[PDB]
């Protein structure tokens, strides 16, 4: 029994989105979700969904939703999926492997791109162990080897965390840049905050 | 916080080249980014280049491309920019920016500025 | 390189009165644009940084808003300590663009 329209088109249509490297992390409650204006429209290339389906959703009801954004190169939404690898998944943002929700990505090489430049966007390459699932990571310290303690980047292993993609309109489709926006379900009994525009 | 403290003011003659620094305080030098502006008496600010130390990798205008070197001392947090060929037009007042780029999906613009210096060719 | 008009060059305006400053881009950016205010002999100060986001600290007097070419940014009342000139910056690609300036006047 609610009316009030959930807040998607400050997620979806922000024009900042938050790097790989802490990600940001909406909380949607007490509103109504109706997702037909998300994969009707063009620029949404991709739409994937576990658990449900996307033609489902506007029947459903959820107890809390989340909606993570973030940027990665094209190559990697490949690794936005629950129980993949690599580099996003293991030090970035890793899904659980009940993951119950639906991920969406699309190409924004037009507006995340600069000639020479686009360091807007950072992601973690280094690690002592892989994430758990929805964990997060806003440190930088550097990675000592351990023969000789670190207090700034040095050689061997001594490396900086962080690294930037650089995207530039010269890169290919699959290291363009590609805006990604997760979101998160819960289906329990009630108390439901979030349902569809059902009668 | 962030505090961006820039050398003093240089007087050349036509032909030399200037050093100017910036020292970054506070915080820690793995998290800056700086960018040089130039702004001539009484006119409009021109952007020079960016310099990102921790990837090793700057930038340039197209008209400085060539003349102007922008560097960075970690040991020291000075950042170094360095102009060459001084000519009668180079007068102007060079600032110290850092740039919000270098971060969690911000973008290019200068945060904070540094005091400036004061450089003129007479 | 693209290359951004800011019009009007100077604007008088008394207590109190709205201001409003036009910057025009030559090719289309997508929100990617920045405010400035420069008191007279001080650094630059970032009042704007998107294309209508206000930084932390920057009263809500200041406002902005435009996509494409064509970008606004408007004061709501003019107080003393408003009488500035303010540059408006382009950063979509990397040969970054300041405007040509709005000095304003009491």
């Amino acid at each position: 029994n609610i009316t009030n329209l959930c807040p998607f088109d400050e997620v979806f249509n922000a024009t900042r989105f938050a790097s790989v490297y802490a990600w940001n992390r909406k909380r949607i409650s007490n509103c109504v979700a109706d997702y037909s204006v998300l994969y009707n429209l063009a620029p949404f290339f991709t739409f994937k969904c576990y658990g449900v389906s996307p033609t489902k959703l506007n029947d459903l009801c959820f107890t809390n939703v989340y909606a993570d954004s973030f940027v990665i190169r094209g190559d990697e939404v490949r690794q936005i999926a629950p129980g993949q690898t690599g580099n996003i998944a293991d030090y970035n943002y890793k899904l659980p492997d009940d993951f119950t929700g639906c991920v969406i990505a699309w190409n924004s090489n037009k507006l995340d791109s600069k000639v020479s430049g686009n360091y807007n966007y950072l992601y973690r390459l280094f690690r002592k162990s892989n994430l758990k699932p929805f964990e997060r990571d806003i440190s930088t310290e550097i990675y000592q080897a351990g023969n000789k303690p670190c207090n700034g980047v040095a050689g061997f292993n001594c490396y900086f965390p962080l690294r930037s993609y650089s995207f530039r309109p010269t890169y290919g489709v699959g290291h363009q840049p590609y805006r990604v926006v997760v979101l998160s379900f819960e289906l329990l009994h009630a108390p439901a905050t979030v349902c569809g525009p059902k009668k | 916080q962030v505090q961006l403290v820039q050398s003093g003011a240089e007087v050349k003659k036509p032909g030399s080249s200037v050093k100017v620094s910036c020292k970054a305080s506070g915080g820690t030098f793995s998290s800056y980014a700086i960018s040089w502006v130039r702004q001539a008496p009484g006119q409009g600010l021109e952007w020079m280049g960016r310099i990102i130390p921790i990837f090793g990798t700057a930038n340039y205008a197209q008209k400085f491309q060539g003349r102007v070197t922008i560097t960075a001392d970690e040991s020291t947090s000075t950042a170094y920019m360095e102009l060459s060929s001084l000519r009668s037009e180079d007068t102007a007042v060079y600032y110290c920016a850092s740039l919000a780029s270098y971060s969690s999906g911000w973008e290019d613009v200068f945060d904070i500025w540094g005091q400036g210096t004061m450089v003129t060719v007479s | 390189d693209i290359q951004m008009t800011q019009s009007p060059s100077s604007l008088s305006a008394s207590v109190g009165d709205r201001v409003t400053i036009t910057c025009r881009a030559s090719q289309g950016i997508s929100s990617w644009l920045a405010w400035y205010q420069q008191k007279p002999g001080k650094a630059p100060k970032l009042l704007i940084y998107d294309a209508s986001n206000l930084e932390t600290g920057v009263p809500s007097r200041f406002s902005g808003s435009g996509s494409g070419t064509d970008f606004t940014f408007t004061i709501s009342s003019l107080q003393p300590e408003d009488i500035a000139t303010y540059y408006c910056q382009q950063y979509d690609n990397l040969p970054l663009t300041f405007g040509g300036g709005t000095k304003v006047e009491i």
